[PDB]
RNA sequence: CGCGACCUCAGAUCAGACGUGGCGACCCGCUGAAUUUAAGCAUAUUAGUCAGCGGAGGAAAAGAAACUAACCAGGAUUCCCUCAGUAACGGCGAGUGAACAGGGAAGAGCCCAGCGCCGAAUCCCCGCCCCGCGGCGGGGCGCGGGAAAUGUGGCGUACGG
């Protein structure tokens, strides 16, 4: 099938064939707004590999996150605490920036689910995504079994909650012994069981 | 003053129909412990806030 | 065809109308402001009774949502009379006053005898 | 301020540890809604066994329990093959399989 | 001057009755409540104030909507059905 | 005459309307007897008065809607009075259908591995 | 020029839907202090805590190994006992601090993309017929419309097929 060739290709991003096409998705991109729905996914291999299929009822949006690090919003500098916490500029944030996009896409649809999403273009200042979305009360989507999963209400609003596949990424959890401060269901989870008092009846 | 909104007119009716003492017959009811109302309210004395 | 203009301006396109498969609610609400609904009761004071006789009116407490065109039509349906005016004004309690003012060919001080107010 | 002599205690008591305190007071509640639960369960599928499949022979890692005993998690596929069982029949007849042993012996 | 005598140019409100909590906190120049931020969709909650949020929660008011659905509930919110008459 | 319910609902529309009326015009000059210090006996009818308007009006507003549930029946789309309101979170849910749609994969499992009932001996 | 495809992109009080706000004890994602302790204090500590912001559910999250181990080996997640105030971190000061094994509670596993085969074998909607019709669904009939070859469905997923 012709989709391992695509697949292969856009392995290539150095080639000469590919930064043409990049540069010029990234020019395109670059004048149209921050949030705008796209008709088709620009890579229909890697929407398929994430869970799009071409029917009625998905959706994708391409939309638009500047690039750079995250500075504290306090005026002028001023942190006044300890010098420990005077940093304003090489701060970093806990998120993504692909995980930025997937809520920035979905606090817009709130109608929708997000799915995933994967990179189409970066530029000095922006980075694009393209994220997959799917109305959960379309019948070709409710009626089908594979996917009614969506539909149940425990997945509103995934990436609130970081549980896209981008998401889940920033909250550090694994199995193993590089993950031992998820053990239990989050970083949270784990802070809690650890830091509780487990005063028995008898002692 | 003279020049009022009607939602401040219809406000300040509500709190003037409800400055009336209360009826005599209530206390003769069974379970009945009031005495008076004690949520009148004076023109000079308290001065309803707005 | 050709531009005559530098500006481009969306151009005019068709807007059809609205023709539900099935109206929004059931059955059109019905009207709770009719007749018997805004003219409440009428006034026994001793100006009230002073208005009937010198200036030929009658005073009704009518409901406060009532335009001076629906007290017009209210009394002259519910009691088969003319009006030539009504003014109102809301009273400090809250209801609203209604000073209808007969035409000259119904003596009000009759009228006041039908309804009962003496 | 130590006095003449004792150990050097740390109480790990310098968070709000009052907040967080889990008391057991549900315990005899619990041990009541578990049995329950339990003898349900058991009127559920009431011919079959009430413990469940059968685990298989397991022997412990880690030197110091390498020579006892327990009872693993299900049945390798090749315990099945040579067994000769279908591996998706198993669970149908209580037999616990999991894919993810191996046998070294 | 700063005391009684200044108390006496005081005529003009600064605050009106809000049209979404009824408190008097409806700031007239800044157009915003400062009891619930009325122009604001969300409401103004915060939680190092614990004595103001019980003053205003689903407790407080009529329910009217929702202490029925409390009494549907015992009944699995059955719909279309009449006791059989006599 | 107490007027109970049993009795209207076997009557024709435009007549309970001549009856509802009726009843609106007794109210207004029972309020006026109100005014005109009244006799306490009177007073005391405006009650049975107000009372007995909600009951035909209730016979006019449930006769009414039974009949458009009647029109209704059968269509596909039927105004939002008529459909059965219950805990929006509830009327999202997947119907009594469709949340018992197995795959073709799923439902060739349950055909070829069905689960057996079975006993271990002692 | 005309006409028609298609691709992009608009406008509708277009036909039918869906989202918003509340509560917030429990839960998930961020953000995130300083009192305080160190007999001073700046790293540490307080603490990933309070406050702040977002999103849920009747539970949530996690979850069927890019695992633990070094054994004669175990075998998804979660919870309890223990490991253990231990290995480790730390002006190695004050203080901080897990995991594996082991015993229990419970126990359940699975699906795609791809790779290929099948004449798109697939789906939505409108009209008619029948069945029920307060969870608008089932069957049938439509040279009725659309989606879809820029990939729908069936088979099939690392335990191999």
């Amino acid at each position: 099938g012709a989709y391992k060739y695509i697949q292969e290709l856009w392995r290539k991003k150095q080639s000469d064939v590919m930064r043409f096409l990049l540069r010029v998705r990234c020019w395109q991109y670059r004048q149209l707004s921050a949030l705008h729905r796209a008709p088709r996914p620009t890579r229909p291999d890697k929407a398929r590999r994430l869970g799009y299929k071409a029917k009625q009822g998905y959706v994708i949006y391409r939309i638009r996150v500047r690039r750079g690090g995250r500075k504290r919003p306090v005026p002028k500098g001023a942190t006044y605490g300890k010098p420990v916490h005077h940093g304003v500029n090489q701060l970093k944030f806990a998120r993504s920036l692909q995980s930025v996009a997937e809520e920035r896409a979905g606090r817009h649809c709130g109608a929708l689910r997000v799915l995933n999403s994967y990179w189409v273009g970066e530029d000095s200042t922006y980075k694009f995504f393209e994220v997959i979305l799917i109305d959960p009360f379309h019948k070709a989507i409710r009626r089908n079994p594979d996917t009614q999963w969506i539909t149940k209400p425990v997945h509103k609003h995934r990436e609130m909650r970081g549980l896209t596949s981008a998401g889940r990424k920033s909250r550090g959890l694994g199995k193993g012994h590089k993950f031992h401060h998820t053990i239990g269901g989050s970083r949270r989870a784990a802070w809690r069981r650890r830091n509780t008092l487990q005063l028995h009846r008898y002692r | 003053s003279s020049h009022k909104t009607f939602r401040i007119k219809r406000f300040l009716a509500k709190k003037q129909k409800q400055n009336r003492p209360i009826p005599q017959w209530i206390w003769m009811k069974t379970g009945n412990k009031i005495r008076y109302n004690s949520k009148r309210r004076h023109w000079r004395r308290t001065k309803l806030g707005l | 065809k050709i531009r005559t203009s530098p500006t481009f301006r969306r151009p005019k396109t068709l807007r059809l109308r609205r023709q539900p498969k099935y109206p929004r609610k059931s059955a059109p609400r019905r009207n709770k402001l009719d007749h018997y609904a805004i003219i409440k009761f009428p006034l026994t004071t001793e100006s009230a009774m002073k208005k009937i006789e010198d200036n030929n009116t009658l005073v009704f407490i009518v409901d406060v949502k009532a335009n001076k065109h629906q007290i017009k039509q209210a009394v002259k349906k519910l009691y088969d009379i003319d009006v030539a005016k009504v003014n109102t004004l809301i009273r400090p309690d809250g209801e609203k006053k209604a000073y209808v003012r007969l035409a000259p060919d119904y003596d009000a001080l009759d009228v006041a005898n039908k309804i009962g107010i003496i | 301020a130590p006095s003449r002599n004792g150990m050097i205690l740390k109480p790990h008591f310098h968070k709000d540890w009052q907040r967080r305190v889990a008391t057991w007071f549900n315990q005899p509640a619990r041990k009541i809604r578990r049995r329950k639960a339990r003898q349900a369960r058991a009127r559920r599928i009431a011919p079959r066994p009430a413990a469940g499949p059968i685990r298989p022979i397991v022997r412990c890692p880690t030197v110091r329990y390498h020579t006892k005993v327990r009872a693993g998690r299900g049945f390798s596929l090749e315990e099945l093959r040579v067994a000769g069982i279908h591996k998706k029949v198993a669970r149908t007849i209580g037999i616990s399989v999991d894919p993810r042993r191996r046998n070294k012996s | 001057t700063k005391g009684t005598s200044s108390f006496g140019k005081r005529r003009n409100k600064t605050h009106t009755l809000c049209r979404r909590c009824g408190s008097k906190a409806y700031h007239l120049q800044k157009s915003t409540c400062g009891k619930c931020g009325y122009p604001a969709k969300r409401k103004r909650k915060y939680n190092w104030s614990a004595k103001a949020k019980r003053r205003n929660t689903t407790g407080t008011g009529r329910m009217r909507h929702l202490k029925i659905v409390y009494r549907r509930f015992r009944h699995g919110f059955r719909e279309g059905t009449t006791p059989k008459p006599k | 005459a107490k007027i109970k319910a049993r009795d209207l609902r076997g009557k024709k529309k435009e007549e309970l309307l001549k009856q509802l009326d009726d009843l609106k015009v007794e109210l207004s000059q029972l309020r006026v007897a109100k005014v005109t210090g009244g006799a306490a006996s009177k007073l005391s009818k405006i009650r049975v008065v107000r009372k007995s308007i909600a009951r035909v009006l209730t016979v006019i507003n449930q006769t009414q809607k039974e009949n458009l549930r009647k029109f209704y029946k059968g269509k596909k789309y039927k105004p939002l009075d008529l459909r059965p309101k219950k805990t929006r979170a509830m009327r999202r849910r997947l119907n009594k259908h469709e949340e018992s749609l197995k795959t073709k994969k799923q439902q060739r499992k349950e055909r070829l591995y069905p689960l057996r009932k079975y006993a271990v001996k002692a």
